[PDB]
């Protein structure tokens, strides 16, 4: 099966910072690349940040320099450090990986940026 | 020819030395059976050769010796796309760039050592 449990998020003032967490279970976490996705209003769900099992990271253009993805293999969790938040970033954020043939998604944590 | 998994390059074009360019490859079909992808270049008069590769579920990468840290390959296994960020392009990089999926250990050539191939996109570097 496998389960991704996201935590953190919520309402935050623009210019402030949040930190999301995603605890994994039922999967071999060390061998998998983990991704953060988000679905903004009116837009298709898009990739936000990726971290490979070897540690390399990729970021969408609109979050470069503001977000940081990192993993703790001992805790089987991945973090998304969001700095300098903007209403651009208001979306439902999803933790993701692909253990076998079916996509494994977290429940979806909402991030709402106010002014 | 046609295949289970279809690949589609785009983003090629004409640039000058020192410029950057980003290729992308849209995978379709039985995308769940994709285990690895790679970017290859077919230089004028030359057999296509490996440029960069990536594992589909691990996201781990590897680069040819002429890349020299200039290129970066990444994938989106939800959107079923693989990207090649090409920085500091040189005239020697001018080639047709091909997208490929699933290396195969048996095969008498690079072409036959990958199960799925795109159709290529031209990258031309002047100056």
């Amino acid at each position: 099966q496998g389960q991704l449990v996201e935590s953190g998020g919520g309402l935050v003032q623009a210019g402030g910072s949040l930190r999301l967490s995603c605890a994994a279970s039922g999967i071999i976490f060390r061998e998998l690349g983990i991704d953060w996705y988000r679905q903004a209003p009116g837009k298709q769900r898009e990739l936000v940040a990726s971290i490979a099992s070897a540690g390399m990271t990729n970021y969408a253009d609109s979050v470069k320099g503001r977000f940081t993805i990192s993993r703790d293999n001992a805790k089987n969790t991945v973090y998304l450090q969001m700095n300098s938040l903007k209403p651009e970033d208001t979306a439902v954020y999803y933790c993701h990986t692909l253990p076998r043939f079916s996509h494994l998604w977290g429940q979806g944590t909402r991030v709402t940026v106010s002014s | 020819g046609p295949s289970q998994v279809q690949l589609q390059e785009s983003g090629g074009g004409l640039v000058q030395a020192g410029d950057s360019l980003r290729l992308s490859c849209a995978a379709s079909g039985r995308t769940w059976s994709i285990y690895g992808m790679g970017w290859f270049r077919q230089a004028p008069g030359k057999e296509r050769e490996f440029v960069a590769g990536i594992t589909w579920r691990g996201g781990n990468t590897h680069y040819a010796d002429f890349v020299k840290g200039r290129f970066t390959i990444s994938r989106d296994n939800v959107k079923n796309t693989v990207y090649l960020q090409m920085n500091s392009l040189k005239p020697e990089d001018t080639a047709v760039y091909y997208c490929a999926a699933n290396p195969n250990p048996s095969g008498s050539s690079v072409y036959r050592r990958n199960d799925y191939w795109g159709q290529g996109t031209q990258v031309t570097v002047s100056s």
